[PDB]
């Protein structure tokens, strides 16, 4: 059993973070032991093998560390390229249940904050009559998280709704979010102004059309 | 033998 | 030096899946094989190992269900399960250790191969491909954002390029979402100056053997 703590942490740009590792039982020979950075959409990559030792092409400001039931992952002067959840790896035998993984810990990069800039796009005109609508709000390159309300005709919409983010950019940390409403076509017909609601903390960014000018 | 067979 | 995993697909609860992986510019005879997966939004799991020396060993809730088996004249390593359940859907990765005395420092992974076990619908769809432009009545501006919608396909995955991979900068290709239906969804705008051509989006869907190419231009009014 290998607990990952904590499940998540966010760190400056330029700082340092460490990720902690327990086994339940001492690896092998006490150094059976490896580190692992997994990007969204991405095969993981090794970074440490035998507790300490960096895997060929990876930076030294990686430092891995421990002994027995204890290891610790340090990455020093982190980048947005950082981005990524990191995971353990603890070896005892070849045998059942003879090793086990971190349940990982997903590093957050802070990088400058920016604020979206949002998208609304109505359905395309061959869209209607397949009977189905999807409305689409896109919000571009930001940071830290929003979150995102659909309005029709005013009124919040509730169901319908699918949210899709990519991860933080390897250059600048941002963000990129699109939204999806979907809806009958005749529901789409028989009302005027959708709207697309992105909040940034304090910040809003709304943007809105009239089905009867698009 | 159950540290990959030695 | 690659390692790559067979193809996934779609599967129906109560399937039986069956992957191999394989080889390509060294060898994964004598070297240990690692099974991993990793369902969507959760961590990587260990699903089974084949060591470098001839041993196979589970984790406990896999050993009832899968079973892996080394070919060493074909230099492959292959992983079936049974009983399949919406609860296997995921990303399935096999991967091979250069050295066994890290026992675990795994150095080779495969690009995953991606498994969708549906409850609802065993049936594969091609999608349909929408244009997303800006409403025709804004005004227009010196930059402007254009898409493309693919909507309702299965199985994963969809592919996305744009003007056949002349046109890279800008474009944000979103991850997919399950609409209610089952059927899957994936967006992608790319912003260019109003100066631009139509752009023209390449849509691919694998398991139907589909290309749609759609090309978007800003509708005025
Ligand atoms: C397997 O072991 C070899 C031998 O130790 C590793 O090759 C070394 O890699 C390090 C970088 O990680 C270099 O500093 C050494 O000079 C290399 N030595 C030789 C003889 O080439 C190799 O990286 C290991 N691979 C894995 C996946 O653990």
């Amino acid at each position: 059993d290998m607990t990952q703590t904590p499940s998540s942490k966010s760190v400056p740009v330029g700082d340092t973070v460490t990720i902690n590792c327990q086994a339940s039982e001492s690896v092998y020979s006490n150094n059976r032991l490896s580190w692992f950075q997994q990007k969204p959409g991405q095969p993981p990559k090794l970074l440490i093998y035998l507790v300490s030792t960096l895997a060929s092409g990876v930076p030294s400001r990686f430092k891995g560390s421990g002994s027995g039931t204890q290891f610790t992952l340090t990455i020093s002067d982190v980048v947005c390229d950082d981005a990524a959840t990191y995971y353990c790896v603890g070896y005892k035998s070849s045998t059942t249940d003879g090793l086990a993984f971190g349940g990982g810990t997903e590093v957050v990069v802070k990088g400058d904050p920016v604020a979206p800039t949002v998208l609304i796009f109505p359905p395309a005109a061959d869209q209607v009559a397949t009977g189905t609508v999807t409305i689409v709000c896109v919000a571009n390159k930001y940071f830290p998280d929003v979150t995102v309300t659909w309005e029709v005709d005013g009124t919040t919409q509730t169901t319908g709704i699918e949210n899709s983010k990519t991860p933080q950019n390897s250059a600048d940390c941002t963000y990129n979010l699109s939204s999806t409403l979907t809806l009958t076509s005749t529901q789409y017909n028989s009302h005027k102004e959708y709207t697309c609601k992105v909040t940034q903390g304090t910040t809003s960014v709304v943007q809105s059309f009239n089905r009867g000018d698009c | 033998n159950i540290i990959x067979g030695s | 030096q690659s390692v790559k995993e067979s193809e996934g697909g779609l599967f129906k609860p109560t399937d039986t899946l069956t992957l191999t992986c394989t080889a390509s510019g060294f060898s994964l005879n004598g070297y240990g094989v690692i099974w991993v997966r990793q369902a969507p939004g959760k961590g990587l799991e260990w699903i089974g190992s084949a060591g470098a020396y001839g041993r196979i060993y589970y984790p406990n809730w896999a050993r009832s269900r899968a079973t892996i088996t080394r070919n060493t004249n074909l230099n492959t390593v292959s992983l079936k399960m049974t009983s399949l359940t919406a609860a296997d859907t995921a990303t399935y990765f096999c991967a091979r250790r250069t050295n066994v005395s890290t026992s675990v420092g795994f150095d080779s992974w495969g690009p995953g191969t991606l498994v969708t076990v549906s409850s609802s619908s065993g049936q594969p769809k091609a999608p349909s491909v929408f244009p997303l432009a800006p409403c025709c009545g804004d005004t227009p501006s010196s930059t402007v954002t254009l898409g493309c919608l693919v909507k309702g396909y299965l199985p994963e995955p969809v592919t996305v390029t744009w003007n056949s991979g002349t046109l890279t900068n800008g474009v944000r290709t979103f991850p997919s979402v399950r609409q209610s239906s089952g059927l899957y969804s994936l967006s992608s705008v790319v912003s260019v100056t109003s100066s631009s051509q139509p752009v023209t989006c390449n849509v691919a869907h694998p398991a139907t053997n589909t290309k749609v190419d759609k090309t978007v231009a800003p509708s005025t009014c």
